[PDB]
């Protein structure tokens, strides 16, 4: 579709970021903090992407 | 009055087994809902729906 | 204040905040609480 | 009894027919978090804690 | 130096700061205490996620690669050598991999949890200081582990930590004060000592030294006994804890008569048997303040059982 | 655990026959039906009560007590 | 070379514990399991 979807937009070139809510941190005791598998994942590609960016 | 019928009657060893019912009635008409999905939480223990 | 007793050999111990759980006596390291003096009503159903 | 129910003698269950006992196990540590994070047994008020 | 962002539940009708709110954790509300208006409904409680602490890794979160149910070892080998190629996770693995040693070394000497966790907490506060920069790895984690082991009551000897880290003494005691030193540096500036951190406490070393040797129950409590008033005679007090307590085991040793000779004991301790004995002269002249009256008085012991010289 | 004071169906009192019962075994030299009839248990109901009781108290005096005056 | 650090015990304990606490026979499900003590015939 000429406005909904196109070829070039199945290339990723800007990764939207979901909220908290859609990646809450748990916790167990109240004392100790987790963090959602999404948030160590996005974490992983921030820091992919400055590693890349600083590279080349 | 005397029962029409005449009853098998004699003893028999029976067992209690674990399934109360106390410990499985459980209502809810409102509680604490889960932190992602935010619908009512799960387990009896937990006051789930 | 508070009275425990040994698990193992049944000695009458009195323990704080502080002191260590362990028996004195025989050196065993299960204490358990002494039963309370207060009185407790049953029925007798 | 209708439907595999069953009609157990009321004075019989006073008497003491098929009780039981049951005895729940509650565990607790004293966890130490860390070096500062510690935990302790204590009776907590309402004004500290 | 911020947005505020806070929220404080207060009951408009009743007005009253600070208000009584009571948290109904079965009904999923909160209630003002007063007038009984619900204030908010709908409270969450409080797998998909992980718990990390944040005292001894901070804030780092990663990921690792490994194989699944289908996977060729070309990306495996290739993606794990692109993780190992990154500049930001090299500076902290030097404290993780610090902390896999400490471990190790923690872990080969069978000591509790809460040991490693302790030593793991000083190396990182620690680190990175200006202070420590031309001092060996292998004092650094030794000095954590003896201070981890002070935290935990169960601390050791500097020849037991020698044992495993070999650090000439030089150099481990001088690391151990300038970390103390860290310690309580950054103790005023936000505790971390008490009557613990105290270097002698020599009780604590009685209960394993008579373990080694497989003396009773009795025997340990009678030589905690004799430590504990060891220290009113100025003769001893300035001795070392170490020979302190050993001459205080070896009393109590031929007080109740255990064949055990001084040859041994010395052997299994390290301590020399001259040292034994010329501290046992000096403990043999003090021996009436030294037993405990209540095991004399019932008649387990009795001071003439001790050979005089 | 113990011997239970009442029959369960009819309430009778059986609570204080179990030692005769035992003493009737060992001593007399009788069985357990003849034992059971000399000491008035006739109904069924009562027979059974005495006749199948475990007595678990006694493996449970054998253990040290946990807490001695 | 110092052999208290050469041999690691921690590798034998663990690996026997963690097999035996859990039901994952390595480093098969449900080896092990907690037993069960509802009655005697159980
Ligand atoms: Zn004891
Ligand atoms: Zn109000
Ligand atoms: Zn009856």
């Amino acid at each position: 579709n000429e406005v909904f979807s196109r070829p070039e937009w199945m290339i990723l070139t800007c990764l939207p970021v979901p909220p908290p809510p859609v990646r809450p941190s748990i916790s167990f005791n109240e004392s100790q903090r987790g963090e959602d598998d999404l948030t160590f994942k996005l974490a992983d590609i921030l820091k992919a992407n400055i590693s890349l960016e600083t590279l080349e | 009055k005397k029962l029409m019928a005449q009853i098998f009657f004699g003893p028999t060893y029976y067992q209690r087994l674990r399934h109360m019912v106390d410990d499985k009635i459980h209502a809810r008409a409102r509680g604490p809902m889960q932190v992602l999905t935010r619908q009512p939480v799960e387990g009896r223990s937990r006051d789930g729906g | 204040t508070l009275k425990y007793i040994c698990a193992e050999c049944s000695s009458k111990l009195s323990l704080s905040r502080t002191d260590a759980v362990r028996c004195k006596d025989c050196g065993h390291r299960i204490l358990l609480k002494a039963r309370t003096k207060r009185l407790v009503q049953f029925e007798a159903r | 009894n209708q439907e595999d129910s069953m009609i157990m003698n009321q004075s019989s269950i006073d008497r003491g027919l098929f009780r039981s006992l049951f005895f729940r196990s509650y565990m607790d540590q004293e966890k130490k978090y860390g070096m500062s994070i510690t935990e302790t047994f204590e009776k907590p008020q309402r004004t500290n804690t | 130096r911020g947005p505020n962002l806070n929220i404080v539940l207060t009951c408009p009708e009743c007005k009253v700061y600070p208000p009584k709110i009571v948290e109904r954790f079965s009904e999923g509300d909160v209630v003002c205490a007063l007038c009984g208006l619900v204030l908010s409904d709908k409270l969450v409680d409080t797998r998909v996620g992980e718990a990390s602490n944040p005292l001894l890794d901070g804030n780092n979160l990663s990921t690792r690669i490994g194989k699944g149910e289908t996977t060729d070892m070309r990306f495996t080998k290739e993606l794990n050598k692109a993780q190992g190629k990154n500049v930001m996770d090299k500076k902290d693995n030097e404290v993780q991999a610090a902390f896999a040693k400490i471990t190790m070394l923690c872990d080969a000497a069978e000591l509790p949890k809460i040991v490693k966790d302790c030593a793991k907490e000083a190396y990182k506060l620690c680190h990175d200081e200006k202070t420590l920069k031309g001092k060996s790895m292998e004092s650094i984690m030794a000095a954590s582990i003896l201070i981890g082991c002070r935290r935990a009551e169960v601390a050791r000897t500097f020849k037991e930590i020698q044992s495993l880290i070999h650090v000439k003494t030089k150099e481990f005691g001088k690391t151990l004060n300038i970390m103390k030193n860290i310690l309580r540096g950054k103790s005023e500036d936000g505790k971390i000592d008490t009557d613990n951190m105290s270097g002698a406490q020599n009780l604590t070393y009685i209960p394993r030294f008579c373990s080694h040797l497989g003396l009773p129950m009795q025997v340990t409590t009678s030589a905690e006994y004799t430590a504990k008033k060891c220290k009113e005679i100025k003769e001893i007090a300035g001795k070392s804890p170490i020979t302190i307590a050993v001459v205080s085991i070896y009393l109590n040793i031929l007080l109740f008569q255990i064949p055990i000779t001084a040859a041994k004991v010395g052997q299994t301790l390290q301590v020399t048997e001259g040292t034994i004995k010329s501290g046992y002269k000096i403990l043999y002249e003090h021996r009436d303040k030294l037993v405990d009256p209540q095991l004399i008085a019932n008649g387990v012991v009795s001071l003439d059982n001790l050979p005089g010289v | 655990m113990i011997v239970p004071v009442r029959c369960f169906s009819c309430g009778k009192v059986v609570g204080d026959k179990w030692e005769s019962y035992l003493n009737l075994l060992q001593e007399d030299e009788l069985d357990e039906g003849t034992a059971l009839s000399r000491l008035g248990l006739k109904r069924y109901c009562c027979r059974r009560m005495i006749l199948t009781h475990v007595d678990l108290i006694e493996k449970f005096l054998r253990y040290n007590p946990l807490e001695k005056r | 070379f110092n052999m208290k650090l050469a041999i690691n015990a921690k590798t034998i304990t663990s690996g026997l514990k963690y097999a035996l606490a859990t039901g994952n026979w390595g480093e098969r499900a449900g080896v092990s399991q907690v037993l069960n003590r509802y009655t005697y015939s159980s």
